Order: structure tokens, then sequence, then C-alpha cells
RNA sequence: UCUCUCUUUGCCGGCUUAGAUCAA
């Protein structure tokens, strides 16, 4: 019922494993999207408030 | 000097534990540190220079100009190793330890032994040069043949050892490994 | 009607007999019996503490002295303190009008140091001696001179072990009557291997999974040799719980040693309700004051873990030692008390044939230092001429003299040296930590070298989790690390302690230990009437951040304990010993140059130092040219 | 350490991760189960 | 008592493993539009 | 002929020594 407390921990990790997919380092071409994104929001929210 | 985040260690012992960041960088300098630069930029000099101080002797202004000191022309590294490699003295370390006035001491307590006197203690000090057991029962007599116990530069602590490594000019174990005597019937 | 239970009851004329008509008394008998907690209601109901008469009984051990005081108070229907109390080392619960009077044997050390007869006592006894602590022997020692001084004096001993016969000679028979009582025991059975055993854990567990499929329910006490067997029982246990048969009981492992915090060791007094078998894995502590009943099986591997001091190398190294017979017997008896029981010894009786009847003493196995620092207090020139009941190696006294002559408290002639050797002997702490404090009114900053002390002496002040809170603690560590060693990591931290007032959620949150921050307190508290005694000052503190100068202190104190480090990790004591860092202190990996330390734990390959502080070169230089 | 007895989970994880991997994986899979070594999840994907 | 060794009434499967996985994702994920208020933000 | 719903519904990164290794 209780199994532990190491098994649930590495029950966890597997299961951030399994759905983890889309690569190792394209995590970084995403982010660098976003972090544009919110800069030029920012961009055009400081000409809109000028 | 905020000794740096001291997080990154956490757990980890040695043969995992990323590699040492001179600024929080992997990687090396010096010469014999592993580092394929030394110095400023492979180079003798410094950041910001050096020159000399000015020069005036006329038997007067000549003892403005002082000596030399051994700190004001060395590094960070040099006195660090300046402060290791002082090591001199000792003497009365050495005197009382391993009795001297300790002999006079035992002329205060009257010792008086001729035959000395022993305690069980002593009997456990043999105990240092026994055992500390081997996760064995009390009554198990245990078995003889299951019981165990030049120089140059080195190979590269990475390049490990191996039969390679050893000495092939031998001369050790004259007598000891060898028997006096042998059983002949 | 629990007083009347008891079978001490049945001899309370006797006992008071043999008290009134022998000077000494040697009782003995089994622990829980009522010897510790009926003979003093039962000589106060005679009469021996009529008329300002005071009933003083020695009770070595700090918790067990408080507990017998309060249940004692409790039992005889007294506010607790009023008639009965408690004095512990460094901590005192006592009033004038208390007639039981429990107490610490160092204490009354201190009180035969400044009253050599004790007038305020007609009747001492002496409790729990079998123990054979180094105290405890020093001062049954200093009793032999004190009753052949007083004649009106008494003394009662109570002991666990069969020693009656030694104290007799050593008392001399006109003197001192042999009594032994009558308990009752269930009669308890020894099974012995026919063969010697190759793996006594192996072992242990198969013949605890055969009591548990092959007998009656019943707690099953084991007793192993030390704390590092403990998980690997627990690890087996589980494995025979997951493959355990329905025909046996569900098998409840518990560990029992000393290193546990209290909750784990109230974990075992737990009743498990149902089909729950319980299974002791405990090392020496379910030995004496432990009471778990319904123990019926008990399992010994004939193997348990001590402490030995070796004075020529300073160390300490925690060794595996085959049982004595007395404790075996005990071991066997412990099994048995509410119903009968069985003991498997994993060894054959020629192997019991052998073994040394009673385990050494610890004046014996101690530190001495602090025993010729009471002798020489005493006035002892000469320390042949103390009543020792058993000779001390005369190598460690040497040994020691040596050590206390280079620390300065003796001279050439091995007499006090200055106003400093008297002090030092009126200091309950060891020689090497009182220099600092009592050189530190010399340089002003007497208040840091005393909470240092009192650090040292309290213990360790930080708590280290074994779960994923242990990173937790190193960020809760993460704001007080000081670059200049643990020590004074811990003086910013008992800063910041008093500092935060005395908050007990800071203290969780910290992860720190109140209880050893409190016994600190009033271990400052009782060495400022210390040093006040000598009219010495508690106020000064150094104004300027340079710790320097307490340096000096401490380098003065801890002059044998400086290493330097060496290439290949490890570091050169001065002594030329090759020690290593434990990996507790901060600088473990540092590298620095020089260091001190306090304290060195030794084991099968490598020697460990403890309270890592570090120092410069030219201070050790100038200390060491004058 | 190193094996035991193939509890239920450690057994599921390892159908799912024979699932998303593959079976010429199984150093990647026995980066999951850290009781076991590559050799260990072969021998009981072919035997049981 | 935490020592209830009773086989659980369910047993994890990898089928529940993957799903249990899944259920991490969320939706796309929504930005602010951005508003084009003259000819400007326009070309 | 509208509206909604369901169902039917054919359907729209490569190579090499598996690149090479892996104990808290």
């Amino acid at each position: 019922i209780d199994m532990d407390e190491d098994e649930k921990e590495m029950l966890s990790e597997a299961r951030a494993r399994l759905a983890n997919t889309q690569g190792k380092k394209a995590k970084r071409k995403d982010r660098e999207k976003q972090l544009e994104l919110t800069r030029r929001l920012s961009h055009l929210q400081k000409r809109r408030e000028l | 000097f905020d000794l740096e985040p001291s997080r990154i260690n956490q757990g980890v012992p040695v043969w995992k534990q990323e590699a040492r960041d001179e600024r929080n960088r992997k990687r090396f300098h010096g010469a014999f540190t592993g580092g394929f630069s030394a110095g400023y930029f492979n180079t003798v000099g410094s950041k910001e220079g050096w020159q000399p101080k000015s020069w005036k002797s006329s038997r007067n202004e000549n003892k403005s100009v002082h000596g030399m000191t051994i700190d004001d022309i060395m590094d960070e590294e040099d006195r660090a190793d300046q402060e290791l490699s002082k090591v001199y003295t000792s003497k009365i370390n050495t005197i009382d330890t391993s009795d001297s006035i300790g002999e006079k001491m035992l002329k205060n307590l009257g010792w008086n032994g001729h035959d000395f006197v022993i305690s069980p203690f002593q009997g456990y000090y043999d105990d240092t040069k026994l055992t500390n057991q081997a996760y064995h029962g009390i009554g198990y007599q245990a078995d003889d043949v299951f019981q165990l116990e030049r120089g140059g530069f080195g190979s590269g602590v990475l390049n490990d050892d191996g039969i390679e490594d050893q000495d092939i000019y031998d001369l050790g174990a004259p007598k000891m490994r060898y028997d006096k005597s042998i059983n002949i019937t | 009607i629990q007083k009347k239970l008891l079978p001490i009851t049945k001899y309370r004329n006797q006992l008071l007999y043999a008290v009134e008509q022998n000077q000494i008394t040697i009782v003995l008998g089994h622990t829980g019996c009522g010897k510790t907690t009926q003979i003093p209601q039962f000589l106060y109901e005679a009469g021996w503490a009529s008329q300002n008469g005071i009933i003083g009984c020695t009770q070595p051990r700090r918790l067990v002295a408080k507990s017998v005081s309060e249940r004692v108070s409790l039992e005889l229907n007294s506010p607790p303190g009023s008639l009965c109390g408690y004095s512990i080392q460094f901590d005192h619960n006592v009033s004038e009008k208390t007639k039981i009077k429990y107490m610490t044997d160092g204490i009354l050390l201190n009180e035969i140091f400044f009253d050599p007869l004790l007038e305020r006592y007609s009747i001492v006894i002496l409790d729990e001696v079998h123990e054979r602590t180094l105290s405890t022997d020093l001062l049954l020692g200093v009793l032999k001179r004190i009753l052949e001084k007083r004649n009106d004096f008494r003394l009662v001993l109570s002991s666990a072990s069969v020693d009656a016969n030694k104290l007799s000679q050593f008392f001399g028979q006109d003197k001192v009557c042999t009594m032994s009582i009558e308990g009752k025991l269930f009669p308890v059975e020894t099974l012995f291997l026919q063969k010697p055993t190759e793996n006594y854990v192996d072992s242990a567990i198969e013949t605890v999974i055969n009591i548990n499929s092959t007998y009656p329910p019943g707690d099953i006490l084991v007793f192993l040799s030390g704390r590092k067997e403990i998980e690997y029982c627990i690890k087996k246990i589980e494995d025979s719980l997951i493959h355990a048969s329905e025909d046996c009981q569900t098998l409840v492992p518990l560990p029992l040693h000393a290193g546990l915090t209290v909750d784990e060791q109230m974990r075992v007094f737990n009743i498990y309700d149902g089909d729950f078998r319980k299974v002791i894995f405990s090392t020496n502590i379910a030995e004496t004051s432990i009471t778990i009943d319904g123990i019926v099986y008990v399992v010994d591997s004939g193997f348990n873990k001590q402490r030995i001091y070796n004075p020529y190398t300073r160390t300490s190294k925690l060794i595996n030692v085959p049982i004595s017979k007395s404790s075996a017997i005990q071991r066997s008896g412990r099994a048995g008390r509410t119903m009968r029981g069985k003991v498997f010894r994993l060894y054959t009786e020629k192997a019991y044939s052998l073994m040394k009847e009673e385990f050494e003493a610890d004046i014996l196995n101690c530190d001495m230092s602090p025993l010729v620092l009471f002798l020489k207090g005493l006035g002892l020139k000469n320390i042949l001429q103390f009543p020792f009941f058993v000779r001390p190696p005369t190598v460690h006294l040497m040994a020691a003299l040596e050590d206390l002559y280079l620390l300065g408290v003796l001279d050439e002639s091995g007499n006090l040296t200055d106003p400093l050797g008297i002090q030092i002997s009126n200091s309950f702490l060891d020689a090497n930590i009182s220099k600092a404090l009592l050189t530190s009114n010399q340089f002003g900053c007497t208040h840091e070298i005393l909470s240092i002390a009192s650090i040292l002496t309290a213990g360790e002040v930080f708590y280290n989790p074994t779960s994923s809170s242990k990173n937790d603690a190193f960020v809760a560590h993460s704001s007080f690390f000081a670059n200049e060693g643990d020590i004074i990591t811990a003086l910013n931290v008992f800063e910041s302690f008093v500092g935060n007032k005395k908050d007990l959620q800071w203290c969780r949150k910290n992860y720190l230990n109140y209880q050893t921050l409190r016994q600190a307190l009033d271990i400052r508290t009782h060495l400022v009437r210390f040093l006040n005694k000598f009219s010495i000052p508690t106020a000064q503190r150094l104004p300027s951040s340079d710790c320097s100068k307490i340096l000096k202190c401490l380098l003065d104190g801890f002059v044998r304990n400086v290493a330097h480090l060496q290439n290949d990790g490890s570091y050169k004591t001065i002594g030329g010993k090759q020690v290593w860092l434990d990996s507790s202190s901060v600088l473990h990996e540092k590298k620095t140059p020089w260091i001190m330390y306090s304290s060195a734990v030794e084991s099968e390959t490598q020697i460990f130092v403890k309270n890592i502080s570090k120092i410069e070169s030219f201070w050790l230089d100038k200390y060491y040219k004058r | 350490l190193k094996g035991g007895a193939w509890k239920n989970t450690e057994d599921e994880i390892l159908k799912a991760a024979v699932s998303k991997y593959g079976k010429n994986q199984w150093a990647r899979i026995s980066s999951l189960l850290v009781r076991k070594t590559p050799k260990q999840c072969k021998a009981r994907w072919y035997e049981w | 008592r935490v020592k209830n060794k009773n086989p659980a009434p369910i047993q994890i499967s990898a089928e529940q493993l993957l799903r249990e996985a899944v259920e991490r994702q969320d939706v796309a994920f929504v930005p602010p539009k951005i508003n084009i208020t003259d000819l400007e933000e326009l070309q």
C-alpha cells in the first residue's frame, strides 16, 4: 500500500522521464522565442504608453 | 569573499563532483595545474604592468633606498605555499612524546617499582596489535591461507597502474619471504 | 502499594540492622527490585536522616538521578525538592529542607575537595556502582579514606554485579557484611551452537526466523556489536516480511542505540496491537535502565563495541570485544521477566569457558588527567599513596603527568604552578579547555572563549537529518559559514541564537539543537560563578572584529593539537602523525595550510579530527619561542 | 545496492521504458531503475 | 503503522504510467494578442 | 429547404565502430 518513499520518488522520476520527449536542448529555442516575444511586447507597450 | 555559493557541492563525493571552477567556469589555468595557458595570457607580465622605483644615492639619499623583502615580489600562490612550507623548530614536542623530564616526574612519584606493574588496559593496548575482529564469531578459528596484509616521474594520475608500472629493477624481499629450513621426510 | 510489593520490604529490618551494625554494607540485588528507590525511604523511616542528618545517594547517571529523585519525591507524597531533590553535574535542584539527596559522582568529588570530611552527611549510599565509572571508583577510593577518618559515617553499597569479595578484601572483612538479596527469576535455559559460527548475524537471523515460525508469541531482543549492523538487520527482516508465510507473525524490527534521537528511542515502547511481534535490534542499550516488558527470547552475538583511548597518540577508537561472562549472564537473565524465556547464545560452552569474568572499570578505561587534577587538588604529591581499588597503568599516569607538565599546570617538581595550577584544579572541565578560560582575563575577551567552552562541553550544536532536509539544513546553515573555521561559525551561531530571543521555531527552522544550547547556557553561568570565585570580571568582550587574540588564547589551550597540510590531502601533526579531516567540518577541501583541532577519533584506516579551525604560522612561531 | 527481487513497480516501469525506447537501449532503460543494471534488465525482459 | 504489506487492490499498470505521464501536458500557450491601433503597427 | 448531433469517410530530418562510454 505504501511502497516506502524511495520507490515513490523513482516512480515520479520515471513519470517525468516518459513524457519528456522534445529532445534535450530544444528547450532553448522555444525559451528564446518566448523571451523575444516578451521583449517585443514590452517595447510595443512602451511605444503605446508614450 | 563570500566563499562563492557553497550549495553546489551538496553531497555527491569525489567521483561525482563536476569539475573545479576557478571563476565558476569549467577550465584550468597554470602550466602545472593542467591549463594550456600560464601567466597573464601565455606571458610573464601583468594587467597593469610593472615599473622600477626611482634611484638616488648620495651617502644620505640612498638611506631612503632601503633593501628588498620577501613579500614584495611574490604573488598569492607564492605566499600561500610559503605559509605551507614553513616547518622547523619543534624540539619540545619531540622530547616528551612517543620520557626524560618524566623520569624526574617518576622521582616525584616515588616510583620504587623495581619490578614494573601493569594493568589490563595494557592487554587492551596489546589488542591494538591483535585485531579489530572481521565480523566473525567468538569461536571461529579462521584460516591462515586467507589472511593477507624507486621513484621518478609519474605515468599520469589518470593513466592508472598495471603490470606495466612496476620496478623492473627488483632486489626486495631478501629473506622475509623464504623459510630457513624445510622438512625432508 | 507498589512500595510493599517489592521483595526488599521483607528485608527492611535486616537491612537496617546491617546498615547500623556494619560501618560498610554491600547490598547485592537486581535492578528494579527497589534498592534504588526504597532504601532511602527505609532508612529515613528508621531515622538515619533525623536531626539535620542527610541521606546522600550517588547516582552516576544524570537522567537516572533525576528520574529516581522525582519518583521518590512523588512516592512519598511530598512536593518535589522539599524532602527529596536532585543535583546532577551543572544542574542543581535542591533545598535546605531536602533530606533525600540524589547526587552525581563529580559534584560529590568537588564537595570532598571543598569539604574533606563531609560533616553535613551522616550516611551516603553508592548506587549503580556496577558500571565502574571513573568518577565512581575515584569516589570509592576517597570514601575509604573518609570512613577511615570518620567512624560515624556509614556506607551502603548497591551493585548489580558479583564483586562483593573484592570489596570485602579492599575494605576489610571485619568492617563489611556481605549480604545478597534473593530475588525471583523464571528459569532461563541457554542454547549453544555445537560448532563455531562464521557469520554471527546470519546465525542470528536464522534463529530469529526459526523462532518466528516455530515458537509462541513473544518479542525478541537481539544483541549486536554496533550501529552498522542495525540497517542490515532492518533490510533482511523486511525481505523476510515480504516473503513471510501466513503461519508466521508480522515481525516488526526496531532499532535501539545511543545515537538515536529520543523519539526514536521512544518508538520501541509503542504497543503494536494485533498479530505483531516486536524485535529490538539493540547494540548495548538494552542492558541497563531499559525495561521493555514481554521480552521472551534473546539471541546474543557475544560481541560488543566499546571505546579505548590511546595516550601515546591521544586518539580514541571504537573496537569490537567479546563480551564478559557477567555480561552474558545479564543478557541471559534479561529475558524471562514476565514469563519463561529462552536464550540462544551464538557460540559453544567451550568458548564461554575462556572469557574474562567482569568488564574492566572506566577508571581503567578513561583519561586520568582529570583524576590526577583531582588528587593534586586534594594535595596528594605522590599518586601511589591513594588507595586505588585496581592499580591504574603506570605508563598512563606518567603520560598524563607529562601532558599536564607541558600544559603548565605542573612545575618541574610536579606541584601546582602559580595560581594557574590551583585554579585549573578547581575547574570541572579538562585542563586544556580551562587554560584558555583562565588566560582570557589577561586579554579581555573572556566572553567569547566562555561561549566556545560552553559549546564544546555541551556538545554538537547542529542537528543533521538523514532525509532530504539535509540540503535544507545546509541552506539553513548557509547564512553562518565562517571563513576562519568551525569554531567561529559556532560563535556566530551562538551569538545570533541568543540574539533571536531563544525562539524554538527558529531552532526548528535552522535545525539547531536547543537542548545543547541551554546546557551551554548553564555551563557558562556556572563558569561565570567559577571565575567570580577568583574575583575575575566576566564582562570582558572584544569590541573589534579581530579574532586573532582569541586564537592566541586557543593556541595556548591547544598547543599539542596543531597540524599542517600534506600534499596527499592528509595533515601532518606537530608530533608526526597522519590524520584526516572529518567530512562534517566546513574546511573539508579548502586546503588550509595550517590547522588546529580539538578531538581525535581513529578508525581502522584513518585518524579523523574534529572541531577544525584555521591558524596562521607566525602566531605559532611566536608562541612556541616563549 | 544493485539487484533485489524485481518488485512490480520496477517491472511495469521496465515495460513502459521498453515501449518508449525499444529492445536495444538497455543502458538508457536501466537509468530509470537505479537498483538494476542493463544486463539485469535484458535478462528479465528476455526471460520473464 | 506503515507496515501494511497487503497487496494493493489496484496495481500500477504501464498504461496508467503513460496516461498519468501525458496528463502533465497542458493546452497550447496563450499569448496576449498584439493590438494594432494605427497604421504603424500594421505595416 | 433550415438547425443540431452522431456515424460512415479514401485520407495528407540522413550517415559511422547499435557513433563511444556511464558506481552513492
